[PDB]
């Protein structure tokens, strides 16, 4: 009775992140120059899949993204990168031994992908101004979610019902969208104030982040 | 190419047996080890054994010794599974897969067969009784497993009858609610039993609602 | 210019129900026997209908449910019933002299179909006490629409965690639903109260209804 | 059977003329006169006048004479509305109508032209210029009506362009802005030309961006 202890029980991984598994043996494994180490990927309501057999041998139609390890008693399956497709609990198990013994599983939960937006502001174009009105722009690039909570503040000063904003459709591959707001004024109301801003809030950004620009 | 099929999901009464087929396909049969593996709900992998179909030689993990019996039959590219004295703890889905042998290996597996043991329980049929249009019942309480169907004066009565969905209690049985509304002038005259049917346990209960003394 | 004054402006009906508009007209149309009064149905972004010409000669293949009226200056069309596919304005127009005028319209809107639940309270069946267990059983019958807040209140106590609860997929004709609440107790739980009742709150009553029994 | 036919939504200029088609079909048509209606978005019918297709014979409402014009073609089974000196006041669905005579009725209806009179107008483009990867773009602002095209230095430059959707603004003109990400060193070598392509007014706008001196 080989006890396989996996390590961890559970982790969370993003898409694009390396993940490492590892199975822990309470006796070596190591029997005529190789290890009878083998893993199984089980996806929910499906039956287990074989990714790699004797600590090293990748399986037939299992991408390289999954690699094998080790001996003696330290296993190691990698995932590298990390995709969608890999929510599933993995299993180490040997036989070196009869009985044929199963780690206890390692729950691998892809984590929801969160792109915070590249926020840009932009100045009226002197060819505008010359025109009488100044149009302020604030770009939200590339954000996931859609929620996003953003705010022109002029002078330390909550404008309202001045902006208009538009969005991109959902981005195909990265599902991610844009915002443009564009803050409109008088060429009277834009020589009035200073230091034209943008308060941008987002899951992705750690504190909210505020683009600013200075001679209005 | 290479398929294991197995049966699809089992209901079987406690202290009975199961025999489980594996249809092997697209592959020798006879030249590789077939391994069997349990796995109860959202909990892990536990090895019964395997079994050489050359030889029909096979091992087993103690805590399945005299519980499973792996079979095969070389004629019919199958291999077999039966479990005995079945008791609750044997609620899981079971596998087959094809053993590669040289690192042991469970190569390709069975999509698994689901094998539930418990009791299959017609329902006790407890009448609704109006008291003032009007509305009345019968209660289809503690059965096992679904589905049951109800009929109202065997079926000649169908309008305002709503037969709810059915609700798991704690006890791990189902109960149900059939109600139909009626004139309750016609509660002094018009025999209301509603029949209920299990195909599963081959009941029919039918039961009269009469007004409360 | 004859002026034609519809009346009402907009009226909101529930199918079932008989709607009338009303055209009054600045001057007689009465000419040589009839009264040369029409109306019209214009379903939003689609051109206008004729139901009525001559103010009682319905046209081809408009429903009966639309009938005409009257003469002089006083005329009236009617739905009888009123079904959801009545939802239009309603244009009334003369044709009696130059110019052909138009009434004002009178906007139809169909109201939201609202079915209160039909409340029934169940008393558990002697042949289920001598088997050692309570269940009461509250019925709230063809509700519209689906939200509707019930409770469980046991001489005057709510009661929690005791009760569940089916819901029958939405009616295809009348869109309703019907809701069973199986409130279950032990024979001791039931001969220790006297009143079990059941409050149910839903748009379609006024007041909260609870129905009771006594005799636990 | 009966169908009246009327041309599609028809954009035109102030100070201008559209004639307005009405195919008549399944019915003698040269038997029943046609009545022409004016429609303003979400308010009522306004009798504009009908033509007798037999004498072409016209009766027009006062506000309207000088206005429309209702011509027939007995040949091609079609009524016509020219409408003149067209103003803002003269957007509305126009709808012709078969008239049954005998209660003046307009029996069958016309789907309706929708006819919109105000100025197509090309986009000003400002440049959104960068100072610090960074973005930069091109605001478009001021056009009717859409849809207006954005390429980047002539449709060489694809990656990191997000032109965004048109927003109505109270002027009643459009506004979107295309916006780049790039590398902030290419800032100093590349040149970033926005292109502006808007069929309606058979404008091609280019701009330059370049940071702020």
């Amino acid at each position: 009775d080989i006890v396989l202890t996996q390590s961890p029980a559970s982790l969370a991984v993003s898409p694009g992140q390396r993940a490492t598994i590892s199975c822990k043996a309470s006796q070596s494994l190591d029997y005529e120059g190789d290890s009878d180490m083998n893993w199984y990927q089980q996806k929910p309501g499906q039956p287990p899949r074989l990714l790699i057999s004797g600590a090293s041998n990748l399986e037939s139609g299992i991408p390289a993204r999954f690699s094998g390890s080790g001996s003696g008693t330290d296993f190691t399956v990698n995932i590298h990168p990390v995709e969608e497709e890999d929510a599933a609990t993995y299993y180490c198990q040997q036989s070196t031994e009869d009985p044929r013994t199963f780690g206890g599983g390692t729950k691998l939960e892809i984590k929801r992908t969160v792109a915070a937006p590249s926020v840009f502001i932009f100045p009226p174009s002197d060819e505008q101004l010359k025109s009488g009105t100044a149009s302020v722009v604030c770009l939200l690039n590339n954000f996931y979610p859609r929620e996003a909570k953003y705010q022109w503040k002029v002078d330390n000063a909550l404008q309202s019902g001045n902006s208009q904003e538009s969005v991109t459709e959902q981005d195909s591959k990265d599902s991610t969208y844009s915002l443009s707001s564009t803050l409109t004024l008088s060429k009277a109301d834009y020589e009035k104030h200073k230091v034209y801003a943008c308060e941008v809030t987002h899951q992705g950004l750690s504190s909210p982040v505020t683009k600013s620009f200075n001679r209005g | 190419e290479v398929l294991l099929l197995q049966s699809g999901p089992e209901l079987v009464k406690p202290g009975t047996s199961v025999k489980i087929p594996c249809k092997a396909s697209g592959y020798t049969f006879t030249d590789y080890n077939v391994d069997w593996v349990k796995q109860r709900h959202g909990k892990g992998l536990e090895w019964i054994g395997d079994i050489n179909p050359n030889n029909g030689g096979t091992i087993y993990s103690q805590k399945f010794k005299g519980k499973a019996t792996l079979t095969v039959d070389k004629s019919s590219s199958t291999a077999f599974m039966e479990l005995r004295s079945l008791t609750s703890e044997d609620t899981a889905v079971y596998f087959c897969a094809r053993n590669y042998r040289w690192f042991g290996a469970m190569d390709h597996w069975g999509q698994g067969t689901s094998v539930t043991v418990s009791s299959t329980k017609g329902p006790s049929v407890f009448p609704l009784a109006p008291s003032s249009t009007a509305a009345l019942g019968c209660l289809v309480k503690d059965y096992f497993p679904e589905p049951v169907t109800v009929s109202w004066n065997s079926g000649a009565l169908t309008s305002g009858v709503h037969t709810f969905p059915a609700v798991l209690q704690s006890s791990g049985l189902y109960s149900l609610s059939s109600v139909v509304t009626v004139p309750s002038s016609s509660l002094g005259t018009q025999t209301y039993i509603c029949n209920v049917n299990h195909k599963p346990s081959n009941t029919k209960v039918d039961k009269r609602v009469e007004p409360k003394s």
